[PDB]
Order: C-alpha cells, then structure tokens, then sequence
C-alpha cells in the first residue's frame, strides 16, 4: 500500500554473493606484496653460497654440476683406489 | 511543477534495472499514477460547482 525502500539496503550485505568470499581473499594479499623483486637476497656467502649462486641457480640449470661432482668423486676416490689396490 | 518530480522518479526507474525483484515500488508507482489520473479526471470533469442563479435559476 506504501513504497518499500530497496535501493539503499546494500549496507547489510555487499552486492553479490560468490565474489564476496573472494574479495577478502584477494584484497589482503596486496598490502604485503613485493613491488618489483624487493629483497632479492641474490648475494650470500657461507662457504657454499657462491657455488649455489654460480651453478645451483635457475638461470643455468644444466647438467654441468653433476659432471663436476662426478669428476670430484673420481679425484677423491683415486687415492683410496691406490691405497686398497 | 509536477514535471520535475516524476522526471526524477522515472530517472530512478531508468537506474532501477539493477534492483529488479522489488515488490511494491512499481505498485506504489501505479498507485501514484492512478491517484494523479483520478485527480486530473475529476478536475477536468468538474463543472463550475455553483448554481448560476442569475440565469440557470
């Protein structure tokens, strides 16, 4: 008999139902987000970090470190091969 | 004087493609329309509400 008032009732529930769950999921991660490679930490030195940076990095990612390890184990084992036989 | 009021009312109606599913807003719209139609009909059909005692008597 009178005029009910829909057009300003969105205060109680934000428009949409499915994207409401994703709103909180995607709005919160943008605060603590790296602008462009912040704190890359590409430089380190712990007597083995240089080897990791030079060979164990994703830029090369080749089979050369495995061959170097094989050569090193051969060099180490030559001495005890002489010692045993 | 009434033109502005219903102009803005139907402007809100043109905005109202998104609040679809309302129950009595459109009903109130036809209520206003019926009441103002009865207004203009009664005002147009209303002859001078007095007996012309000079001649009609």
């Amino acid at each position: 008999v009178s005029t009910l008032i829909p057009p300003k009732v969105v205060s109680s529930k934000n428009i949409g139902s499915a994207p409401n769950a994703k709103r909180i999921a995607n709005v919160v991660h943008f605060y603590k987000s790296l602008p462009q490679g912040p704190a890359p930490a590409i430089k380190a030195n712990t007597r083995l970090a240089r080897y990791k940076a030079k060979y164990f990095d994703g830029d090369n990612a080749s089979g050369k470190p495995l061959w170097h390890f094989a050569l090193g184990i051969i060099a180490f084992g030559y001495s005890m091969e002489y010692y045993f036989h | 004087a009434k033109s502005a009021a219903n102009k803005l009312d139907w402007a809100k109606v043109i905005s109202s493609l998104r609040i679809t599913g309302s129950t009595a807003t459109q009903l109130s719209s036809f209520k206003k329309r019926n009441d103002e139609a009865r207004r203009q009909l009664l005002e147009l059909q209303s002859q001078p509400t007095e007996v012309d005692f000079s001649h009609y008597r």
